[PDB]
Formats: structure tokens, C-alpha cells, sequence
């Protein structure tokens, strides 16, 4: 029940971002339905990706619910300021008792 | 698709203290009822989960044998009741509805709701 | 799908990802149709 | 990028002939203006099909340019034994890289 | 209508060649130019194209980053460069001329010139 993340991100506005996550164990797949979040200062946690790559209708299309080499990550085409949060990832395991990763703070220079 | 949630206040360690969210806008008895808390300065936090007709729920371990869920149907609402509650448990608490395929995590989140234990 | 976006339950609209390096079939491409007195 | 075809056909002089050929997702059409290609042993493959449906004037009429229930199809209404041949499929998809299907062999009884 | 392409060899992997193919008894920059590739034994695989002024090049994600295509429409012919050249990329290599409506596939071939790597 351990997941990692990378403590913090820093990109230059209009550049890309990729915000990565996963299991101390086997590699993240489909499988974990994974799971990344939006958190800003004096608000509730956002869920931007659902289900490994489903994407909501209140996130900019700007956000990619990608998967890299067994790992979950968010990654953005073009970051814009306005992207300054706090995400979190979630994945599931044997059940749904999921487990979310430590934070990575994106922030824009 | 509204989460209200409260119940939250402040109160002594070794006590208890229920929770509840209320469904307003959606069909409550056709998803996933969530909990996460995030205690201040820190990230993200599982605790617990209910299936969409209460025949399971679902803990993180460290609060197993502690936190119980249970829910009205008619009322479109759920309760949290946490028993042995820890001074170290301060967190905002919150709702989220899970209409994802396995119903393990939420898309709609609350507002949230302060527990702070002194 | 009561109002609650999830698991086939999607948002009816999709925007394209247009960028200048998305290839060439990938790029934006402006249409004007002339549908057929005055 | 995948294109599948039926491996072999087998026809008796006269008759008829139906080769097929598609892609692994959503639906032959016009806008995939499919081609077919013949190749005899020791030949460079002929085009006898082009734009889904327009034939060649090096083409035997016998073949015709059909499509079928989401596929390509490359038909005879009488085969003869000059017809032994390797045929070949090629859809386009999103611009000009198209993909050609694994092969259908025709040979006559 | 011929098409005329050579350049096939016997090539070490790891290396480079340049294959080209002419034009004649027809205009060249008013038709898009193919290439294919056939392994023996095996079936077509669709290799590159390049639109009638060159402005525009199309390649099979396979080859791509490796394979350059460039012409000189006053010679009427076209090159195709590949790099990083595969043992397993044994093939004849064939020219075709595309007069169709989107110019993505061949109506009329050459006789195709063979490429070994050894």
C-alpha cells in the first residue's frame, strides 16, 4: 500500500509538463484504473482523470491522463499559471482501497 | 451534482465523531460513496469506501475496526462514524461521488468538513 | 448518467488538439462550405 | 494501423470471387479510398483498383472494385487460371500513410 | 508510362543507402510518388510518399526518423534515404505513381530494385 510522486515540478509558461506516479510494487497498467486530482489553495481536491484516461468535462484539454513505463502520470501540452496546484494520484489494488501518492506541487515560473 | 458534508467540529481523542453527506442533484443509490481526509500541510488520504447498495465497504487499513459506514437510500445520504479517534486525526474531510467503472474513487468532490481533535 | 459524469457516461464534445508540430493530417484546417436569385 | 485479410481462396474455373480485406477499427468506406493490388511471381504488384471502386484499363472487366458490410472487397464474376495471384489491400487513414493488409492468396481448382 | 528505380545492393546493417527512381513518358510534378517495400515470402509494406511539390512527406511509423525522401523536378526523379539500415529489412523496393484522389497509393509500378543487408 505504498505509491510515489515526484515532490515538485517547475515549468516556464507555454512549456510541458509531466507529473508521474506509481506502486512500490508490479508496474502501474489499465488494471489500477488510475486516478489524478487538482488541489488548490482553499479548495476541495478536483478530479481531472478518472479511469486511467478519461478526462472531465471541467478539465482543460490542456491535461493528458497519459501512462508511461508502468507508471501513472498527468501531463499537460502547455502550462499556464493558472495550473499552480497541488496534484495527487490514486490507484486501486486487490479492491477499492485505494492508495494515493505523496503530492507533486506544479508550480509556473 | 452537489456533495454537502459536515458533521465536522472540534473535539477530545479517544471519543467518537459521526459524519455525514447528503446527495443533492443525482441519483444517490447508483454510486459510489467516498471518503478521503487531508490533514493540513499534508496530501491526500484514503479512508474508506461504500458499494452503491451498502452491501460492502471498503477501509484503508489504519482506520480498519475503527470507522463504520452506513446509509438511507430514501434520504440520499451516508454516515462516517469514526470510534477511538486520534488527537494526531485532524483533517478535512470529504464526499465524493464515484461513478468511475470500479467505483474505487470519486470524480464530484464536497466541500469538505474541519475535524479537529484536541 | 443522471447528471453524473463516469464510466460510459461521457461529455457529448471533445476539443482537437491542434499544435504547429502535430504533424500534417493533424493540423487545423479552415472550411468554408458554399451551400446553394438574389 | 492494423489491416487483416482472409489468408487463401480457392475457385473453380467460372467461378466466382470474393476477397476481402478491412481495418481493425471502425468501418470501411469510400473515405478510405481503398486500393487492390495483383502480383503474379517474379511481377511488381499491379494496381487493378483504385478510390474504392475505379478500375484500370489494364484490369480484366471479370474484376470489380466492391465494398461489402464495412469491408473491402475485391470480386470476380468468373476466375480463370491467368488470375493465380497474390492479391493486396491498402486503406488510408488519417493522411497519407496508408497500410496494407496481410495478403490473400487466389489461386484457381 | 514507366517507372524506372534502382540503387539496390548488397549493404552492411547498421549503414545507409540512397534508392531513387525516374520518370518517363509522363510529367513528374503533377502526380504524388510512392514507396513500398517486399520482404520475400512476405506481403506489401507501405514505406513513404511525398506530395507532387515536395512540400509534404508521409512516412510508415516504422521508418520513421530514419527514412528522408527529397526531388528534383527538373530531373523528373526522386530519392528515398534510409538510415540505421536493418538486417531484417531485406526487400525489393518499388516505385509507383499516384494519380488517385488523395495521391496516397500507386496506380502505375516499376519493376522494383532489390535492397539486401548482410
Amino acid at each position: 500500500a505504498v505509491v510515489t510522486q515526484e515532490p515538485s515540478l517547475t515549468v516556464s509558461p507555454g512549456g510541458t509538463v509531466t507529473l508521474t506516479c506509481g506502486s512500490s510494487t508490479g508496474a502501474v497498467t489499465s488494471g489500477h484504473y488510475p486516478y489524478w486530482f487538482q488541489q488548490k489553495p482553499g479548495q476541495a481536491p478536483r478530479t481531472l482523470i478518472y479511469d486511467t484516461s478519461n478526462k472531465h468535462s471541467w478539465t482543460p484539454a490542456r491535461f493528458s491522463g497519459s501512462l508511461l513505463g508502468g507508471k501513472a502520470a498527468l501531463t499537460l501540452s502547455g502550462a499556464r499559471p493558472e495550473d499552480e496546484a497541488e496534484y495527487y494520484c490514486l490507484l486501486s489494488y486487490s479492491g477499492a482501497r485505494g492508495v494515493f501518492g505523496g503530492g507533486t506541487k506544479l508550480t509556473v515560473l | 451534482v452537489q456533495l454537502v458534508e459536515s458533521g465536522g467540529d472540534s473535539v477530545q481523542p479517544g471519543g467518537s465523531l459521526r459524519l455525514s453527506c447528503a446527495a443533492a442533484g443525482f441519483t444517490f443509490s447508483s454510486y459510489w460513496m467516498n471518503w478521503v481526509r487531508q490533514a493540513p500541510g499534508k496530501g491526500l488520504e484514503w479512508v474508506a469506501n461504500i458499494k452503491q447498495d451498502g452491501s460492502e465497504k471498503y477501509y484503508v487499513d489504519s482506520v480498519k475496526g475503527r470507522f463504520t459506514i452506513s446509509r438511507d437510500n430514501a434520504k440520499n445520504s451516508l454516515y462516517l462514524q469514526m470510534n477511538s479517534l486520534r488527537a494526531e486525526d485532524t483533517a478535512v474531510y470529504y464526499c465524493a461521488l464515484s461513478s468511475g467503472y470500479s467505483g474505487y474513487a470519486g470524480n464530484y468532490w464536497g466541500q469538505g468538513t474541519l475535524v479537529t481533535v484536541s | 448518467c443522471n447528471g453524473v459524469e463516469g464510466f460510459n457516461c461521457y461529455f457529448p464534445l471533445q476539443s482537437y488538439g491542434f499544435q504547429p508540430t502535430n504533424g500534417v493530417g493533424y493540423q487545423p484546417y479552415r472550411v468554408v462550405v458554399l451551400s446553394f436569385a438574389t
